[PDB]
């Protein structure tokens, strides 16, 4: 609708064993920090994951009925059925609705996860635009980040050398730097072919000659 | 006495809390047309008989496309039929429109009936008294059910509908063995001598009268009418 | 007249039907008293079982309605849950409403007109049930009230409940004169006294249960076996 | 107006001044803002004269019918609770600051209501035009421990500030003692400054004037 | 407050046989200066040799696309009979006119081949209407594009000296040289171009890449 | 100019000892542009009793046929008659219905009770607050200088024809305070024992 | 919203200790440098273990207080022993989204069970629902996070606790706002609820302001 | 004519009406359940009459979840417990969201028990005929058992058991330990129950099914196939043939 | 259902152009316990009979008379709960009309809306209507009083009536004994006098109950005040 306390900066990736998700933990109002170490993570199921941007309060919102979906039905309502493809159509439909109101949300959100045999990442916005493709970032990180991903993830032999999480790592760095709408806290997970994993509080690496030239407090 | 009372209350229960209903129901099924459905768990067949008023007639249908993964014969009254029928597209549109997925059948029938359901459990409603076969191949393969008008909702690896439904049914239990989970020709043709003991038997087999519709690993929704038949006899 | 599906005014003067819910209003055996002094309000009802496959830590009759309010029921099991819920919300209300508390006087006049209309109807009955409600008032003290369900209410000195009331009312008239002489626990006594006498049984730990208020406090409270023979005993040596 | 409220500890003092004003021009010299919503529970009220009447008129009656059903003395915190209730669901119109005032067995009790949905309780509140006058008066002149007399002559002081200072009030000073073992509605307390002069006029017969038509209508049936 | 009008469209090229039809697009789509997307096209194939392209908004073009799905469906459960290309361009004029209302639009266009052994191509305006064609382009580059198109595959302007018939073969070449000029004149066009070819065997699609810059 | 004045008006009422008197404007025009010099503005509902309305003169005539629907229903209930005061509430009541829409309209009461012989007078506000009238009413667009001119005319006592004297001087000042050429006016002079009617002799354009 | 709208300072915090918790506040709002209301309480028994902070406008923030304490009121009846934690959070939540922007509360529910122990949840504007380690609220709390950052004071008294707290709200109130008057606390432990009051003229000349909690 | 098979919003001369009798009459007509709760969690069993081979259970039995922490098991008409059931998780969910609370075995309870009596006062809706045993582990409150009858009457119990075979099973339920052991040594005993309660019955096959909630589980509902179900037959089978 | 039931009514037009119901109520009229009113011209008297029954009781609890208004007061013959009902919807409506006027109530048109609601149900079926009778008193002005207000939805004015059991005996009595000027005190005594003829079981200062109408509507009498009048002739 408008913007209370708000979330920027999501970033995420397709790999060869599974998808890497990285973002910050950060509820600001305008800039205060209001909350320091917050959580934006939602796992889905247990083998797709959910990282969203956006208005917190819509976030909340939207949570509940996710949970509603699992815990109806005779067997669980997102075991046998309901794969990520479907939960990405059912999210945009749910966009869709709101802006023909026009009484709208204020979320981009990345839905992750694997399928049974392919990586799955797909988009939503605001907009209502859906997408997949291998690389996402959202906010400041939808323009600047996103170039620096992009040698990497466009060529599609140089995806193969590695595990990704040492782009993000980089990426976030030159990020928090950058931008002091940004804090120096990060959370980052991977969903791997069969399991789910969550690194817990990280903080930016101080860089060789990079750390001279530009800090990232004011 | 008080046959009219039964009627009259379908909130009805008696001494032996019985609920004549739905026992009037099971005639009007039997009243019907004959039918039998027959699966390997790989493919699913349903012979289906269809008849003509008279001479100077022609056939009417009781095998309903209902999807292109899913389908039914119908046992009973065509005019009711149709409206059922019309919820259960519509309910597979909209898994399609914003699930963009099929659905399990399983999960299909067992909606459809409570909606049934809870207008007999108040004023109001008749029996439908029609019954159904429905087929369809999902997921974790072909599936039948036995949709009921007392809304029994069974899964049973073959079925019959029609008077003398009993007597193809015994043949169905000692054939059981042999359907394994191969052949389509072999099914069509035990399903063709089945379909014989469920009229009085003194009516001799006909193509203008019978019908096949398949559905299996590959297969979609087909059907085999008249003459259609006679290159898989 | 034609009760059938239907009911009526008739020459009889009541109903049968409404009758018929005074006559059976208990399937069991429980019976149930209660008295008014000036120290304490006193619902005395029994604990009993059929089997132990079955807990008892959670059977009741004593219903707590509010803090200050307590509801003894005798009536249909299905139909005296039913109330509570209702009246649950009905005081609740009326605490949001006015902000003030919710009189036990006035709770007893607003269910009896819920109960009124139903009557009214040929569509559908009255509930099954009489309410007893015991509290105590800082407006006139503590008030013993009872409803049955013809839409009659009025509170009265001390009442009785359970099949064989009217014999319970005996012994209570002779009380009656004098009752204002019994001190707290004394009180409490003499309301063991007249259940064990018209029920015939010498009373048990497990078997009795004693709901008392208590004037200077909002408290509803059922009794501690300690206090609870502690009276029983009390009884032993005057016999 | 102003409109004022003093307790003291065996009854209360409202007072208020009397004056309504249209433009620059006096729509009613005389008039009552002291408002009966019950026999114990008052209300006076300033802002829209349309707005303060319609509240009036429906809160009594709801009160009086709580007041038969339950058989006892009413509470004014109820009073308080079915106003301030109104105010929230219309989301602003209305433009009614009330001085609630009551006395009870439970207290003297003194509140305001402020048309934006907030109510207070102080021991002395006032509303008005004159208001702020008003209290730099009060703010000084207060001091606890007061009685009858003492809250009296305070309260006549207090008027009498709003009169002088604001141009938008003038005229007479109604005063009303509320206690809790009898009512007093004090007439002109206070009489200052006169409605106009006499600058002469001399009256003559009908015939004076010029007429187009006369005509008469015989009223026989009074 | 928030928009409730984005850009999003592409270009795209509708050409018209005489027993078949190619509808070809870019693949590249963007709004302004920042890049939605270096991928996807905005046509699509219906089924039965009909070719469907809404351009417009991405947010309209899925859902449009979809909802049509069903009223196929229904039809033939409804009695066998399916609809032709006629009744699909009055279907969805009628969403168009209801939509009036809704502020979000989109510029659609049909195309397939008739049981007359011919292509026909409708195309629609964003508010309900519909033409016959004989060519269309449409998107953002079609104004600039058009002209010259209806010249060389035409020849029925007055201003040209004779007419010769179309061919396939003919159509592919001119329409690669189309896309791969309109490129450097937008940032519209570019990255990819992916054809739908509607023969009357069946439908093939090609694709080749372009020019970025 | 106003959704009140587009044909202005003015309407006076002062009282005497032992009568009460209403005087009134007349003039219908369209907006500025006068075609007659009539347009009754004052209504009685029963002899002695006298309605003023001071709206548009649209308002004006469904107002004075709301209260007469209503009046006489009353009336018929009751099986009585009808006070000065209850038909002041009603106009309350209905004042307030019309306060969200653009009907505003300003009435007066006057007339002289002779089942109770005390005159009555009252003022009311087009947000719908009664004000009781004491010795002199106004009403119209020219308020402010028609409240300035009765303050000063007025002596406390005063017999009809000390009376009749009063009001046609005033409606005689009055009307040169028309932008709008509101020229007519009628005096009714209440007794209760007669009523008087007159139309006066005034300027003319 | 309706008809108010706060230009002044508001400084308000629950601190966490073993116990329990530790709730305090400013009294008195103000808009403007005319008085809007006097010294007042918005530390608000709806419950015995629990109680609110209200912040915003005054007519919103009690509206909503009541509403909560009926639906509270039918729960306790029926479940039995309400603990803070989600149950508290989520019915102030639905409100503060529902009326959406129509609607002014920044509220600090802090209530102590023997449950879970004590909790903390803070209401911003959003109505995001945050269990914390301890909170400060308010608009003065821009004057208070230098301090808190320079202390760095750890481990918890009820005497160590009432001195932070004085300190900076003292100070907050000081450089600017309106409100100023008396700071009431109110300490919330198995003991009970034991009330606190604090003059004007007794709370200042404090130091001591926590960061870490243990 | 009676006079009140035609009425169920009324009171008659055994005050209650004929037709609540008979829906108490129609519960003992169906199988046999059985239900045991003890201080480590609660365990379910049930007997399942075999018709013929064609048929096959897949989503027609007789053990039914609530939610996702809940068990739930019913005697009477499959198609009607069905349908009482997907209202009640549902509304257990919209609770579970809304107070934010893994919802209460008593709570659910109440509202399904306010649901019967309502339709006992209208002769709109015509009563269910079943009868329903809930129960689970709750993690602070430990385990509780209830059943509510069709009878507008509900109770928390150590046992419980529905069916024909009642009075007999309550009477050996009767017979054993408070305790009851553990959970696990339950499984093994509630099968001889069933194993013997079937000579009684026998006119054709059985299947054994049993359920439960462990400290195991972690009050979690979960069904007990497996070679866990077959040990337990294994043991009946040495002891007895019967 | 939830609007289905009986649409039309039980009572029904009988080929004896009676009303069954309606019959039976001037029966369920008759079991009341004795009532009567005597009108004072100034003042208004209304008596009846507590009959008692139950030694256990409190205070003197509920009432037979209630107060609609400061002005009116209703007392009856026929069903007590009926009674509670009637008086509660008609409080309501008497302060809601006449608070849109501050005019005080006319005495007919309480009349005729009570009687409204008795014949809405007449009218309409599934809910039967009510089986109790009126005595509207009320004092205002110079006006005359004392009405009457059936089951039947009929009222009728009247100086003096009775009501409750053996009410055609009493009434006989009543129209012997009551003639010309009398007094407020002398009308209550009276009235004692006619409860007293139609039954004593006895009577005490807890099994009368008069009120009045007269210094201004409305006035309850003490308990002691009643008791004065039966020293002053028993």
């Amino acid at each position: 609708q408008n913007p209370m306390v708000t979330g920027t900066s999501v970033l995420g990736v397709k790999f060869e064993g599974g998808v890497v998700i990285a973002a910050d933990m950060l509820g600001s109002y305008g800039s205060l920090a209001r909350f320091r170490n917050i959580s934006r993570i939602m796992r889905v199921n247990n083998s797709t994951m959910l990282g969203a941007s956006g208005d917190y309060a819509d976030f909340q919102y939207l949570k509940q009925v996710l949970g509603q979906m699992v815990i109806d039905e005779e067997l669980l309502g997102d075991g046998h059925s309901y794969s990520p493809r479907a939960i990405h159509s059912w999210l945009t439909r749910a966009m869709y609705s709101r802006r023909s109101k026009m009484n709208p949300l204020w979320n981009t959100m990345v839905i992750g996860g694997y399928a049974d045999g392919e990586s799955f990442l797909g988009y939503v916005d605001m907009l209502g635009v859906a997408y997949e493709a291998p690389s996402l970032a959202t906010g400041y990180g939808a323009y600047l980040a996103q170039p620096l991903l992009r040698e990497v993830l466009e060529k599609q032999p140089v995806l193969s050398q590695t595990e990704a999480r040492d782009l993000v790592e980089r990426c976030m760095r030159v990020l928090y730097y950058r931008d002091a709408r940004s804090y120096n806290r990060f959370q980052i997970a991977t969903v791997t072919e069969k399991g789910v994993e969550i690194e817990g509080p990280l903080s930016t690496e101080t860089n060789w000659d990079i750390a001279h030239m530009i800090s990232g407090f004011e | 006495m008080f046959r009219n009372q039964y009627d009259n209350d379908v909130t009805v229960w008696s001494p032996q809390g019985r609920i004549h209903q739905i026992e009037y129901a099971m005639e009007a099924v039997k009243q019907g047309s004959a039918t039998v459905g027959l699966k390997s768990k790989t493919h699913a067949v349903l012979v289906a008989l269809k008849r003509a008023q008279s001479e100077l007639a022609a056939h009417q249908k009781k095998i309903l496309h209902v999807d292109n993964h899913i389908g039914i014969s119908i046992a009973g009254l065509t005019a009711d039929a149709r409206l059922l029928c019309n919820f259960m597209r519509q309910e597979c549109l909209d898994s399609r429109f914003v699930f963009d997925r099929p659905l399990p059948v399983s999960r299909l029938v067992s909606l459809i009936g409570s909606k049934t359901q809870i207008p007999t459990q108040r004023y109001g409603r008749r029996p439908y008294g029609v019954g159904l076969l429905i087929a369809g191949y999902d997921d974790m393969g072909p599936h039948i059910f036995q949709t009921c008008p007392s809304a029994n909702y069974f899964d049973c690896r073959a079925m019959s509908i029609g008077a003398r439904s009993q007597s193809a049914r015994t043949y169905l239990e000692r054939h059981m063995s042999e359907f394994m989970e191969c052949n389509l020709n072999e099914l069509v043709k035990h399903g063709l001598r089945a379909l014989r003991e469920t009229l009085p038997a003194e009516q001799d087999l006909t193509t203008k009268n019978v019908s096949i519709g398949i559905v299996g690993k590959d297969l979609e929704f087909t059907i085999y009418d008249d003459d259609d038949v006679s290159p898989f006899l | 007249g034609f009760d059938r599906h239907i009911t009526i005014f008739s020459p009889e003067g009541r109903l049968y039907q409404v009758e018929y819910a005074f006559k059976a209003i208990n399937q069991g055996g429980l019976t149930s008293v209660a008295v008014r002094g000036k120290d304490c309000a006193v619902i005395v009802t029994q604990k009993k079982v059929p089997d132990k496959l079955l807990d008892s830590s959670t059977v009741t009759h004593l219903f707590k309605i509010t803090e200050n309010i307590g509801c003894v029921m005798t009536g249909m099991t299905a139909d005296s849950r039913s109330q509570v819920q209702r009246a649950r919300y009905e005081a609740a209300n009326w605490k949001y409403k006015y902000g003030y508390e919710i009189p036990v006087d006035m709770l007893c006049k607003r269910i009896a007109d819920i109960s009124q209309v139903y009557t009214q109807n040929a569509e559908m009955r009255p509930l099954g049930c009489c309410m007893i409600l015991i509290g105590i008032d800082e407006e006139q003290g503590p008030q013993v009230y009872k409803c049955d369900p013809a839409g009659y209410y009025c509170g009265f000195k001390a009442t009785a409940a359970g099949v064989k009331q009217t014999e319970s009312t005996s012994f209570l008239e002779k009380k009656v004169k004098k009752k204002f002489d019994w001190t707290f626990e004394q009180t409490v006594e003499t309301a063991i006294t007249c259940l064990s006498t018209v029920l015939s049984i010498d009373f048990k730990p497990s078997e009795i249960e004693v709901g008392v208020v208590t004037v200077e406090n909002p408290k509803f409270r059922i009794l501690t076996e300690a206090e609870i023979d502690a009276h029983l005993v009390a009884l032993a040596e005057r016999d | 107006t102003t409109i004022a409220g003093v307790v003291y500890k065996d009854g209360i003092v409202l007072g208020a001044d009397t004056r309504a004003t249209e433009g620059m021009v006096v729509a009613d010299k005389n008039c009552s803002k002291i408002h009966f919503i019950s026999p114990n529970i008052y209300c006076c009220g300033a802002g829209t004269a349309a707005d303060t009447d319609m509240t009036t008129q429906l809160i009594s009656s709801n009160l009086e019918l709580h007041s038969l059903s339950t058989g006892r003395l009413p509470r004014v915190v109820t009073a308080n609770r079915m106003l301030k209730q109104m105010l929230f669901r219309y989301q602003g119109y209305i433009g009614a600051a009330l001085v609630l005032g009551g006395v009870d067995v439970t207290g003297p009790h003194l509140y305001s209501i402020y048309p934006h949905g907030s109510t207070d309780k102080l021991p002395y509140v006032t509303m008005g035009s004159g208001s702020l006058a008003a209290m730099a008066v009060f703010e000084d002149k207060f001091r606890p421990d007061m009685e009858e007399e003492e809250a009296k002559n305070l309260v006549s002081e207090a008027i009498a500030a709003g009169i002088f200072n604001d141009l938008g009030s003038g005229s007479n000073i109604d005063l009303c003692v509320i206690s809790k073992n009898k009512l007093d509605f004090l007439r002109p307390y206070t009489v200052p400054n006169k409605k106009g002069t006499r600058l002469g006029r001399y009256r003559c017969e009908k015939g004076t004037t010029a007429v187009l038509t006369e005509k008469i209508t015989p009223l026989e049936i009074e | 407050r928030f928009s409730p009008y984005v850009f999003n469209g592409g270009t795209i090229l509708a050409i018209a046989g005489e027993d078949f039809a190619i509808v070809a697009s870019d693949t590249r789509l963007s709004e302004g200066f920042s890049i939605h997307t270096r991928d996807s096209p905005k046509c699509y194939k219906l089924t039965d040799k009909t070719v469907i392209g809404c351009s417009g908004f991405h947010g309209d073009c899925l859902t449009l696309t979809k909802i049509i799905e069903a009223r196929l469906k229904m039809y033939k459960h409804s009695n066998n009979k399916a609809m032709t290309t006629g009744a699909i361009a009055a279907m969805l004029s009628t969403i168009l006119y209801s939509r009036r209302f809704f502020p979000y639009y989109v510029y659609n266009i049909i195309g397939g081949l008739d049981e007359e052994g011919k292509g026909a191509v409708y195309s629609f305006d964003p508010v309900g209407s519909y033409q016959r064609d004989s060519f269309k382009a449409g998107g953002s580059a079609s104004a600039m594009l058009q002209p010259l198109l209806d010249n060389q595959v035409g020849f029925k302007n007055m201003q040209n000296v004779e007419h010769v018939p179309l061919s396939l073969d003919r159509a592919m070449r001119l329409v690669k040289d189309v896309f791969i000029s309109a490129a450097e004149r937008d940032v519209y066009t570019g990255d990819a171009l992916r054809i739908c070819i509607v023969t009357k065997e069946g439908i093939r699609e090609e694709t080749v890449s372009l020019r970025k810059d | 100019m106003s959704i009140m004045s587009y044909n202005g008006g003015a309407v006076m009422a002062m009282k005497g000892k032992n009568c009460v008197a209403i005087a009134a404007d007349r003039r219908f025009g369209i907006q500025a542009q006068m075609v007659t010099t009539d347009f009754q503005k004052i209504f009685p509902m029963g002899d002695r009793l006298y309605i003023g309305l001071a709206g548009l003169a649209t308002d004006v005539q469904t107002v004075a046929q709301r209260l007469k629907f209503r009046l006489n229903l009353y009336e018929l209930k009751e099986g009585r008659q009808i006070k000065p005061y209850t038909l002041m509430s009603m106009v309350a009541n209905l004042l307030y219905e019309k306060r969200f829409g653009p009907y505003y309209t300003e009435p007066v009461i006057a007339g002289l009770d002779p089942k109770t012989f005390k005159p009555f007078i009252c003022s009311l506000d087009l947000i719908g607050c009664p004000m009781v009238t004491d010795d002199f009413v106004v009403s119209g667009t020219c308020a402010e200088q028609m409240y300035g001119m009765c303050e000063s005319l007025w002596e406390p006592n005063m017999d009809p024809d000390h009376l009749f004297e009063t009001i046609s001087q005033a409606m005689l000042n009055a009307v040169d305070r028309d932008a709008v050429s509101g020229m007519g006016v009628i005096v009714h002079i209440i007794e209760k024992d007669k009523i008087t009617t007159r139309t006066l002799k005034a300027r003319m354009d | 919203w309706e008809s108010r709208e706060v230009s002044t300072g508001t400084t308000i915090m629950a601190v966490q200790f073993d116990g329990g918790v530790v709730l305090g506040a400013d009294s008195r709002t103000t808009t403007g440098s005319y008085i809007a209301n006097r010294v007042t309480d918005k530390l608000t028994p709806i419950h015995d273990r629990i109680f609110c902070c209200r912040s915003g406008s005054a007519a919103d923030t009690q509206a909503v207080a009541d509403a909560v304490t009926y639906q509270l009121g039918f729960h306790s009846i029926e479940l039995n022993e309400p603990p803070l934690v989600h149950t508290a959070a989520s019915l102030f939540k639905e409100m503060c989204y529902r009326y959406r922007e129509d609607l002014m509360a920044g509220i600090i529910i802090a209530g102590w069970d023997p449950q879970e122990g004590g909790q903390v949840y803070s209401v911003p504007m959003g109505g995001m629902m945050v269990r914390q380690s301890f909170a400060i609220g308010g608009s003065g709390s821009s004057y208070i996070y230098g301090y808190v950052d320079a202390t760095y004071r750890e481990g918890m008294t009820k005497e160590e606790c009432l001195q932070f707290t004085a300190n900076a709200l003292a100070l907050a109130m000081e450089r600017d706002g309106s409100s100023g008057g008396v700071i009431r606390l109110a300490a919330i432990a198995e003991s009970g609820v034991e009330r606190q009051v604090l003059l004007g003229d007794q709370i200042p000349k404090f130091a001591v302001a926590t960061l870490p909690p243990a | 004519g009676t006079g009140y098979d035609l009425s169920a919003s009324t009171f008659s001369p055994d005050g209650r009406v004929f037709q609540v009798e008979y829906a108490m009459k129609a519960v003992e007509n169906s199988s046999t359940a059985i239900g045991i709760r003890c201080k480590d969690g609660v365990v379910f069993g049930v007997e399942k009459l075999v018709l013929s081979k064609l048929y096959e259970e897949g989503s027609n039995k007789r053990l039914f979840n609530v939610d996702r922490h809940v068990g739930m098991a019913v005697a009477g008409l499959l198609a009607d417990a069905r349908s009482l059931a997907d209202i009640a998780r549902e509304e257990a969910s919209n609770f579970r969201s809304n107070f934010g609370y893994n919802i209460p075995l008593k709570h659910l309870a109440d509202r399904v028990a306010m649901y019967v009596h309502a339709y006992t006062l209208y002769s709109a809706v015509r009563p269910f005929g079943c009868s329903f045993m809930l129960g689970s582990y709750s993690v602070n409150d430990g385990a509780q058992l209830y059943m509510i009858d069709p009878s507008g009457v509900s109770y928390g119990y150590w046992g419980c058991a529905i069916g024909k075979a009642r009075q007999a099973a309550k009477t050996e339920i009767e017979k054993l330990q408070m305790k009851e052991m553990t959970c696990r040594d339950i499984v093994k005993e509630v099968a001889k129950i069933i194993y013997i309660v079937h000579d009684e019955v026998k006119d054709k096959a059985f299947e054994l099914e049993l359920s439960w909630v462990g400290e195991l589980t972690n009050g979690r509902h979960e069904i007990v196939p497996k070679d866990i179900r077959e040990e337990a037959e294994k043991y009946a089978k040495e002891s007895l043939k019967e | 259902m939830a609007e289905r039931g009986y649409s039309f009514s039980l009572t029904t037009f009988s080929p004896s152009g009676k009303l069954v119901q309606i019959e039976y109520a001037l029966a369920a009229v008759a079991g009341g316990a004795p009532s009567v009113g005597i009108k004072a011209a100034n003042g208004v008297v209304l008596a009846t009979e507590k009959k008692q029954k139950s030694i256990l009781y409190d205070e003197r609890s509920v009432h037979k008379v209630e107060p609609i208004t400061k002005h009116i007061g209703l007392v009856y013959s026929g069903m007590g709960p009926d009674y509670r009902v009637l008086v509660h919807r008609a409080r309501k409506l008497a302060q809601q009309y006449y608070l849109v006027y501050q005019e005080p109530i006319p005495t007919a048109q309480l009349v005729q809306r009570v009687a409204s609601v008795m014949q809405e149900y007449t009218q309409s079926g599934g809910v039967r209507p009510f089986g109790v009778s009126l005595l509207i008193c009320g004092w205002n002005e110079g006006r005359p009083y004392l009405f009457q207000s059936d089951p039947s939805g009929a009222y009728f004015a009247w100086k003096a009536t009775a009501m409750g059991k053996n009410y055609v005996n009493g009434k006989t009595f009543l129209e012997k004994r009551y003639n010309e000027d009398l007094e407020l005190e002398d009308a209550i005594h009276t009235a004692i006098l006619t409860l007293k003829e139609s039954f004593e079981g006895q009577m005490t200062e807890d099994n009368i109950e008069v009120g009045i109408c007269n210094e201004a509507g409305f006035r309850r009498l003490t308990p002691t005040e009643v008791k004065d009048y039966l020293a002053a002739i028993a």
